[PDB]
């Protein structure tokens, strides 16, 4: 693979790692989710352009659509959590245990 | 209330002899109890015990004890007269056995 | 000494003690997504190297 | 006797009862017919009779 | 042999369709008739077994066990109807349903031609027993007793399942006739050693082997009387039956894998007999008696001789009858005085003479007075062990002396002495209890009259 | 004279949030009877603004 | 919530699952997962309260992470072989990531923390849906790529799931958490036999779904979510407690009940390979699930717990809503072992 | 057809049946005051359905036949012995209070179901919102413990929050000495032992908690004793209320759908009354529970479901 | 687990520490029986500050009545114990 492929894969890994380790704000983790979506878009677009697969040029648009759906879902859940606690801290979501 | 719960008291045990001086210990109802006694006695002692013991005593000899005794008598008679040994150490004829060629 | 104590001690009481201790260890989590998402990260990293690097 | 309607009345719901019985009889006759045709087809294919 | 299976399955709806006041009568009558029908299975051959179908067969080892099961059902019914008088009709029918299901599973277990079917039935016998113990027991220890009974059994039985499916994948069949005819020796390897252990430990825990028996005093003391009867008389013999069946494929590995179990059996026989000498609970004494007798049965099965197999069969039948009778005898006193402590009610021979006679006969058969079948089995096993090694007579000899001691200790403590002054509610013996004791004891002596019916296939 | 049945003391073993309580989980509370926690008074302060004089 | 909207959301959940099950393109499978999650999130919050909101948030975060890893694995597979068809998965790193993503979606151990929490935070109907219908899509995808699967990772996660399910279930008094740990252990059993025979996976899935439906419907019938509230059901409907006791016995795996059949067949299949140690450990561990099922049976059916005065008023009224499939579910959960050879129709 | 989601999907809507006379009315007052007569007159004048005050055997009146059952199988508490021995060591007081709260909850559910099904108004004597005055009077007099009060508060918190409060609250005010005079004039030998402090506690609870907190949900119509016999004046006073302040105007079709699904299914209504809080006053042992349940199942029309008891003359059972 | 089971002794050491942290009281002259008004020469306003310091230290509020009558450290310790139901 070229260097650009490794760079995009590294960006995906960094965004995943970012999502895995929570600080305080929920919104930061949502941003990491969007970052993973962007990295996947870039990687798929590069692969499809390189191989000249004409009918596959439309998949990244579908990916963006479902990324938007996912982001809207997350934002709605954040609105509800904030309305409950007045803060979007993940520390407050501790009513249910294992 | 200094209590912990609402519960019935533990009742005393009933004596079946109080309402039925000849009670047989099967039921509180005298008629049902008497017939329970009767069916238990008839179907346990009269039917299963005695008749089953007779049936087992007169079972036909499927174990073939007497057949084996008569066969052994025939064999002993035949072998004694001929001068043959009463019994043989090998129960299988060696002509039908093939030992391995080499023992070294 | 034997029937009421040691035969009890070795087979059933040891089993009960071990199962209860492991149940306490496994089931007592605070329910904070931070901790077990960090656990997920550790699992993912171990998995690529331990089982993925060897194909 | 009852304080209220208790909608299932002394007579049974005749529509539901008829539908249930009709479904049962239809399924039974369908199964009998299917088994008969299956036997005939099996006998024809292997040439028993 | 559906002519026996189907009538029990008919006992089920007969019980559930009977009037509220005729359930005991109907169940008892038809159980006795089913026992009479099963009596026909004693007509066995000298060379092979009765092969009814592809699924069921009857040997000379399982026919007396089936007869014992079918005979034990009516006795349990008579023993249960006293303390279940205040119970509702539905719960009484459920109790009878549990007993009938247990009999059906036991009947199918002793005649299954395959080992996996035998496993499924021998494991299905657990659910009715556990339900009976944990639902109709008297004290709060019954829950723990049920847990002990369940897990001790399953922890032994699951490796047996693994070993059985492995054996079927290896040899292509689990049918017992094919297994016997196509038998091949077991080599000396760790895989074979663990296969032996997996095939043996479930039956060992069922006997139960000394050191693996802790479940038995709990389960047999905390159960209701019918539960105790069927646990001591039939359910312990599943281990012996299964072990004599499975040992066909374990040779010649048994020749040395039997040593730890033999030492455990002999020494723990001595230990359990000694434990019987200092026991405050009358039922626990009978339970530990069962453990000692079953240790003898384990020794007989492990040394693998025709005389030991004959002795094992005879001892299993005799012990079933004797231990069931002893449990019923103890339950009579418990129902009178509501306590299991042995030294509470004393001098009972003065108050209940005929029950004292029943006690004497039961404790005489427990110590194996000749020519009872108890002694026939014990003596055959002792002779086989002596041929195995001349030093076993010492351990065997000690056991005989100890068994007599604790049996007569039980008799003298309960029947002789002076009656306790404060207990004034000792009513005369009912006809039902006397009939129960007679139906226990008369078949024992009748079988003594014709002992080849309980001596197994090696006869 | 009668079969033993569980009482209040026996029944209270199963009334906690967890079995086998420890020092850490002895302060865990069982969920409310309906799954509705009481609402917190997380008051959101309104914004205060100077409209004038300039 | 409007009944029409609820029905539309349920059909969208099922449409996402069916799209996963009928697609040949990896993109369509990923789309099915996205649609399923999008429709599932509001169903968890149907009865709005902070616990339901927390459960929905945790579920969304876990499943969104899982779908992100799923898409990355698909893209890596495309990079190393320009194939979109769901097949043997020509790349090993992509297969490892795919396995981890599907395990996260199913709730297999190590990623099993979310299941007890989401199940306890939602209603019994939402729990029924989550623990029955939501297993179909990841299991179907796993079945379609079973040949390229690495046994060492899948078997490790399956054994960990069985162990953790038993140990976690041992400690619970809440019925929903008990169900969740039971689900974790059964998922472990399902995935243990997947590399060897997918028919056994399907059979175990069907039997587990039947038993779970029966248990959840019995719990909804007698409105109990805690052990102590279930201990009152004997004084109101004893038949329900008896049927629940028999179903709990079936869940434990005791013969001659139907629950025993999947474990039996999986053990046989694993011994048809070499694989001797793993089934032995799996059975020994399932004994723990049997233990806490038996404890529940002790508390609800085999002993009678004290009741309250106000139960007398409840005695006068009947259950209005009736579940039409509950008797069939109970019968299928209990008395189906003699029909075992019918599993041949599954392949 | 049984009301449910299918009935709501096509057709049935509650908001159309409300015809300006829905107006859930409750007429509160102290002991022996003539609140029942006023409630009956209000119902007759306005054309609403009258609900007499729920007693110990209210639930019996609505299931099976309307005839009451034995107190052992229903209630398990006595009003008379509460007056005779208010400090009995068997928990009669709080058991009676808890049973009466459950009966009031059932009656409120019945009234709400009738109103939401027909659109017709209902008049109640007391409500679940008023039941606490008797509990406070018992606690201040030392007739019940504090744990009983905590249990009552838990049950009320999880039950009374799911319904809509009454549109208008009518209160009849009668002074305590006049109440004692009326009780003496009545003749019942058990009510004579009611101390004046008990009535004073009931009045304080009413006027200092119930009316203040109820006035925020909707305006309260108070009346002295003399201006309560004139029923037409009270009714015409009710007809000129501006009711746009409470939760009732903010109810749309879906909330009414949820409430209508809740008011039927009385098992769902009574769910939280039997919570496993083990108070000695209301906890019943397993043996007694089993005995009483077996006794109840043997009643002539109680073993099976309503239409399936052939021992009270149910026919065609084997086709139902 | 939560905080240890606070006892009378620890309450006394905390009260005495807070009191000697007050710049208007000399440490050596202060005892658990010293009276703020006479022994320590403290005015009514000073007492209010001491009570507020106790409030901060023990994390709970003392009403105007109640707190007003505590004139020496022993009464403060007794009040804190009675409010916290501490017997040891
Ligand atoms: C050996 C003699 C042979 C006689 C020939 C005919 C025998 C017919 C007997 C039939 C079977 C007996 C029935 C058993 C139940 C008991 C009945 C009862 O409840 O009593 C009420 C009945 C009514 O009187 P009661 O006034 O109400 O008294 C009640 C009070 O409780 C007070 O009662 P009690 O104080 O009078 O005591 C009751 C009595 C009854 O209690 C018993 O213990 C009797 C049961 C025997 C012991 C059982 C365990 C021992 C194992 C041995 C197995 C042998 C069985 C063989 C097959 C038999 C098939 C049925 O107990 C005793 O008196 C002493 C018992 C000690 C016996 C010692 C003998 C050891 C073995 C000796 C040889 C045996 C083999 C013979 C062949 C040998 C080689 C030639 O009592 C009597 O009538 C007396 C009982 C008769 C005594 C029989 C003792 C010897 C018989 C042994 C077996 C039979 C062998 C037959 C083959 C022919 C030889
Ligand atoms: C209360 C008062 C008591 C004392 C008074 C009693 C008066 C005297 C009566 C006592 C009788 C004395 C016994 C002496 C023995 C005589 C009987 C003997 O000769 O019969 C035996 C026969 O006995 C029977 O075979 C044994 C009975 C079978 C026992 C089965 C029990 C029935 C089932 C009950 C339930 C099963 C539970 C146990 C499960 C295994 C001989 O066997 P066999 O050598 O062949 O016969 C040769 C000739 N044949 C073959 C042509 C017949
Ligand atoms: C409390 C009651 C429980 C029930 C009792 C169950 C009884 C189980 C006992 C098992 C009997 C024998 C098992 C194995 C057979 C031989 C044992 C071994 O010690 O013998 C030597 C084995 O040598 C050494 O001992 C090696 C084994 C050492 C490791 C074993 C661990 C034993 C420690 C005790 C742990 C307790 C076990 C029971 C747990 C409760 C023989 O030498 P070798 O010829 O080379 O091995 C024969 C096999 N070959 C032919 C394939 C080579
Ligand atoms: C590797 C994993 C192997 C797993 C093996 C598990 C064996 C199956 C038995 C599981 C028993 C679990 C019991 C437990 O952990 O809890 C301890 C328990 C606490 O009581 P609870 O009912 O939970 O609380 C109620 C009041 N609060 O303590 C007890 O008293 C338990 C009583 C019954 C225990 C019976 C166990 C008997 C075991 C027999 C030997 C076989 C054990 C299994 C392994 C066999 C060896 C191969
Ligand atoms: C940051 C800068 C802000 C500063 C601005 C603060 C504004 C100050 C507001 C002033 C309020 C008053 O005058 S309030 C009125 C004050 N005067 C009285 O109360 C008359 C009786 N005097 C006394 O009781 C004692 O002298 C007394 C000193 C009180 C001790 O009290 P004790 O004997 O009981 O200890
Ligand atoms: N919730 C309650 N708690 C205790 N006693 C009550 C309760 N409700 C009614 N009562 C009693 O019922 C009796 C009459 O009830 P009431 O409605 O006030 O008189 P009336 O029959 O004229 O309407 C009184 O003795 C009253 O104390």
């Amino acid at each position: 693979m070229p260097l650009v492929y490794m760079n995009i894969i590294m960006a995906f890994a960094i965004a995943l790692a970012g999502l895995l380790m929570y600080r305080s704000h929920l919104m930061s983790s949502l941003l990491c989710l969007e970052g993973m979506m962007l990295s996947l878009f870039i990687m798929s677009t590069l692969i499809i352009l390189n191989t000249h697969f004409t009918l596959a040029n439309m998949m990244p648009i579908i990916l963006l659509v479902f990324a938007a759906c996912e982001a809207a879902l997350g934002l709605s859940l954040l609105v509800m959590v904030s309305n409950t606690y007045g803060t979007d801290y993940v520390q407050n979501l501790n009513l249910l245990q294992c | 209330p200094t209590i912990r719960l609402q519960e019935d008291p533990d009742p005393e045990d009933e004596n079946l002899y109080e309402k039925n001086p000849d009670s047989h210990g099967y039921d509180k109802d005298p008629i049902v109890d008497l017939w329970n006694m009767r069916v238990v006695f008839f179907f346990g002692f009269s039917i299963v015990l005695v008749l089953g013991s007779t049936f087992v005593a007169y079972l036909p000899d499927y174990r073939m004890q007497e057949w084996a005794r008569r066969e052994a008598e025939r064999l002993v008679k035949y072998r004694e007269a001929n001068g043959l040994p009463l019994m043989e150490s090998n129960c299988f004829d060696p002509n039908k056995i093939q030992l391995p060629e080499d023992e070294d | 000494l034997l029937d009421l104590i040691w035969l009890e001690t070795i087979l059933p009481k040891t089993t009960s003690f071990i199962q209860m201790k492991m149940s306490i260890m496994v089931s007592n989590q605070k329910g904070l997504i931070k901790l077990y998402f960090l656990s997920f990260l550790i699992t993912i990293m171990i998995s690529m190297t331990l089982f993925n690097y060897h194909e | 006797k009852f304080y209220i309607r208790e909608p299932p009345h002394g007579s049974p719901d005749w529509l539901k009862v008829g539908l249930t019985l009709g479904t049962s009889v239809f399924l039974w006759i369908y199964l009998i017919k299917q088994h008969k045709e299956d036997v005939l087809e099996y006998k024809r294919r292997n040439g028993l009779e | 042999m559906l002519k026996i299976i189907i009538p029990t399955t008919m006992l089920l709806p007969m019980t559930w369709m009977s009037k509220h006041n005729m359930i005991w009568i109907n169940a008892t009558v038809h159980s006795l008739l089913i026992s009479l029908i099963s009596l026909s299975l004693l007509n066995q051959l000298g060379e092979n077994s009765l092969n009814f179908s592809l699924t069921f067969f009857s040997d000379s080892l399982s026919a007396p066990l089936l007869v014992l099961t079918t005979w034990l059902l009516p006795l349990m019914l008579m023993a249960s109807q006293s303390h279940l008088s205040k119970e509702t009709t539905t719960r009484k029918k459920l109790y009878i349903t549990m007993l009938i299901l247990l009999q059906l599973f036991l009947i199918m277990t002793f005649t299954a031609t395959e080992l996996i079917l035998f496993y499924i039935l021998f494991e299905a016998t657990l659910v009715p027993t556990l339900i009976i113990i944990t639902r109709w027991g008297n004290q709060t220890e019954r829950l723990n007793a049920g847990l002990y009974f369940l897990f001790y059994t399953l922890a032994g039985s699951l490796p047996l399942l693994v070993a059985l499916v492995y054996i079927q994948n290896t040899t292509g069949s689990l049918n017992f006739l094919i297994i016997h005819y196509w038998s091949h020796p077991l080599s000396n390897s760790w895989s074979n050693i663990f296969m032996w252990l997996a095939c043996i430990m479930a039956f060992m825990v069922k006997m139960p082997l000394y050191g693996l028996h802790l479940w038995l005093p709990k389960a047999h003391v905390e159960a209701p009387i019918a539960g105790s009867m069927v646990l001591a008389a039939v359910l312990l013999k599943l281990g012996g039956y299964g072990m004599m069946r499975i040992t066909t494929i374990l040779n010649p590995l048994t020749n040395y894998m039997a040593y730890p179990f033999l030492m455990l059996s002999m020494w723990g026989m001595i230990m359990t007999s000694s434990i019987c000498l200092r026991q405050t609970d009358l039922k626990s004494l009978i339970a530990y008696s069962s453990v000692s007798h079953m240790a003898l049965v384990i020794v007989a099965i492990m040394i693998q001789t025709p005389w030991s197999f004959m002795g094992a069969t005879a001892l299993m039948i005799a012990h079933g009858l004797t231990s069931s009778m002893l449990f019923c005898l103890a339950n009579t006193n418990y129902e009178r005085v509501h306590s299991r402590t042995m030294i509470l009610a004393r001098g009972l021979q003065t108050l209940l003479p005929l029950m004292a006679t029943w006690w004497l006969v039961a404790s005489l058969t427990n110590l194996a007075l000749p020519p009872s079948i108890n002694l026939i089995g014990e003596l055959f096993i002792i002779t086989a062990s002596f041929s195995w090694s001349n030093i076993t007579i010492i351990l065997m000899g000690m056991n005989m002396m100890i068994t007599a001691l604790y049996s007569l200790y039980m008799l003298i403590t309960t029947q002789r002495g002076k009656y306790t002054h404060h207990i004034n509610n000792i009513k005369p013996s009912f006809t039902r209890e006397n009939a129960l004791m007679a139906l226990h004891i008369l078949p024992l002596l009748l079988l003594t009259l014709n002992p080849k019916m309980i001596l197994g296939p090696l006869y | 004279a009668r079969q033993w049945q569980p009482d209040v003391e026996w029944a209270e073993q199963f009334g906690g949030a967890v079995m086998y309580p420890t020092k850490e989980t002895a302060h865990w509370k069982p969920p409310p009877w309906n799954d509705v926690d009481p609402p917190k008074d997380t008051l959101v302060s309104n914004l205060t603004l100077n409209f004038g004089p300039q | 919530m409007n009944p029409i909207i609820y029905t539309t959301l349920i059909m969208t959940v099922m449409s996402g699952t069916m799209l996963v099950m009928i697609s040949s393109h990896w993109l369509l499978i990923w789309i099915g997962f996205e649609m399923n999650l999008l429709a599932m999130i509001p169903v968890l919050m149907k009865n709005f309260n902070p616990r339901a909101t927390e459960a929905a948030t945790k579920y969304f975060l876990t499943q969104a992470t899982a779908s992100m890893m799923l898409m990355m694995a698909i893209i890596i597979n495309l990079l190393y072989s320009g194939q979109w068809t769901i097949t043997k998965m020509f790349n090993p790193v992509a297969m490892t990531m795919m396995t981890m993503a599907l395990a996260m979606k199913l709730g297999l151990s190590p990623f099993h923390f979310w299941v007890p929490e989401v199940t306890q935070g939602i209603s019994l109907q939402a729990g029924l849906l989550l623990l029955t219908w939501q297993k179909l899509a990841p299991l179907s995808v796993l079945c379609q790529i079973s040949q390229s699967i690495n046994p060492n990772l899948m078997l490790t996660m399956a054994m960990l799931s069985i162990l953790i399910g038993g140990w976690g279930g041992l400690n619970q008094t809440q019925l929903r958490k008990i169900m969740a740990y039971s689900s974790i252990a059964h998922m472990g059993w399902m995935t243990a036999v997947l590399p060897y025979n997918t028919t056994m996976t399907i059979l175990n899935l069907l039997i587990y779904i039947t038993m779970t439906l029966a248990m959840f419907m019995l719990l909804i019938h007698s409105s109990a979510t805690t052990t102590l509230s279930l201990s009152h059901t004997w004084n109101k409907m004893p038949v329900i407690t008896s049927l629940m006791m028999v179903t709990l016995l079936s869940m434990g795996g005791l013969p001659p009940l139907s629950g025993f059949m999947p474990k039996w067949m999986i053990i046989q299949e694993m011994t048809k390979n070499e694989s001797i140690i793993m089934p032995t450990l799996m059975a020994m561990t399932a004994l723990l699930n049997l233990y806490f099922y038996m404890r529940l049976a002790y508390s609800s059916s085999l002993t009678m717990f004290p009741s309250t005065n106000n139960m007398k008023m409840k005695w006068q009224f009947e259950h209005t809503k009736q579940m039409k499939l509950l008797p069939t579910m109970i019968v299928l959960s209990t008395l189906v072992l003699p029909m075992t050879p019918a599993l041949s129709s599954l392949n | 057809l049984q009301y449910g989601p299918l009935a709501f999907v096509l057709g049935e809507r509650t908001t159309r049946k409300l015809t300006e006379t829905s107006k859930v009315i409750t007429v509160d007052g102290n002991i022996c005051s003539g609140k029942g007569r006023l409630a009956r007159e209000i119902a007759e004048k306005l054309g609403l359905r009258h609900f007499p005050e729920a007693g110990i055997h209210y639930a019996d009146s609505t299931t099976g036949d309307g005839k009451p059952l034995d107190v052992q199988l229903s209630g398990n508490c006595s009003l008379e012995k509460f007056y005779d021995d208010p400090k009995s060591n068997d928990g009669n007081s709080y058991r009676l209070q808890s049973w009466l709260y459950a009966s009031r909850l059932l009656q409120y559910a019945d009234a709400l179901e009738h109103l939401l099904s027909t659109g017709q108004g209902v008049v109640l004597e007391r409500s679940i919102y008023s039941d606490f005055v008797f509990l406070e009077a018992m606690y201040r007099q030392g007739f019940i413990r504090k744990q009983c009060v905590e249990h009552y508060n838990e049950v009320k918190k999880v039950t009374a929050c799911e319904y809509l409060p009454p549109h208008v609250v009518v209160y009849v005010d009668v002074p305590v000495p006049e109440i004692q005079s009326r009780i003496q004039k009545k003749g019942n030998p058990h009510e004579m032992k009611i101390t004046a402090a008990y009535l004073q506690d009931i009045e304080n609870a009413y006027k200092k908690t119930f009316l203040p907190e109820m006035s925020e949900k909707c305006e309260v119509l108070q009346y002295s004793a003399r201006e309560a016999e004139d029923a037409e004046k009270v009714v015409e006073d009710i007809e000129y209320l501006k009711c746009d302040k409470g939760p009732w105007p903010d109810q749309d079709d879906r909330t009414f759908h949820r409430l209508r699904m809740l008011v039927q299914n009385k098992l769902e209504v009574l769910n939280y009354t039997t919570i496993p809080v083990y108070l000695p006053e209301i906890t019943i042992g397993a043996h007694q529970s089993d005995r009483v349940f077996q006794k109840f199942t043997e009643l002539p029309g109680r073993k099976y479901s309503p239409g399936y008891n052939e021992d009270v003359g149910d026919k065609w059972i084997w086709l139902k | 687990s939560d905080a240890p089971p606070l006892t009378l002794e620890a309450i006394k050491d905390r009260v005495l520490y807070v009191l000697k942290l007050y710049d208007k009281i000399d440490p050596e002259k202060l005892s658990v029986n010293s009276h703020f008004m006479k022994d320590l020469g403290l005015d009514s306003l000073d007492q209010v500050e001491i009570i507020m310091a106790m409030e901060d230290e023990f994390g709970f509020e003392i009403p105007d009545i109640d707190a007003e009558k505590l004139m020496c450290p022993q009464e403060i310790v007794d009040y804190i114990a009675d409010k916290k139901d501490v017997y040891e």
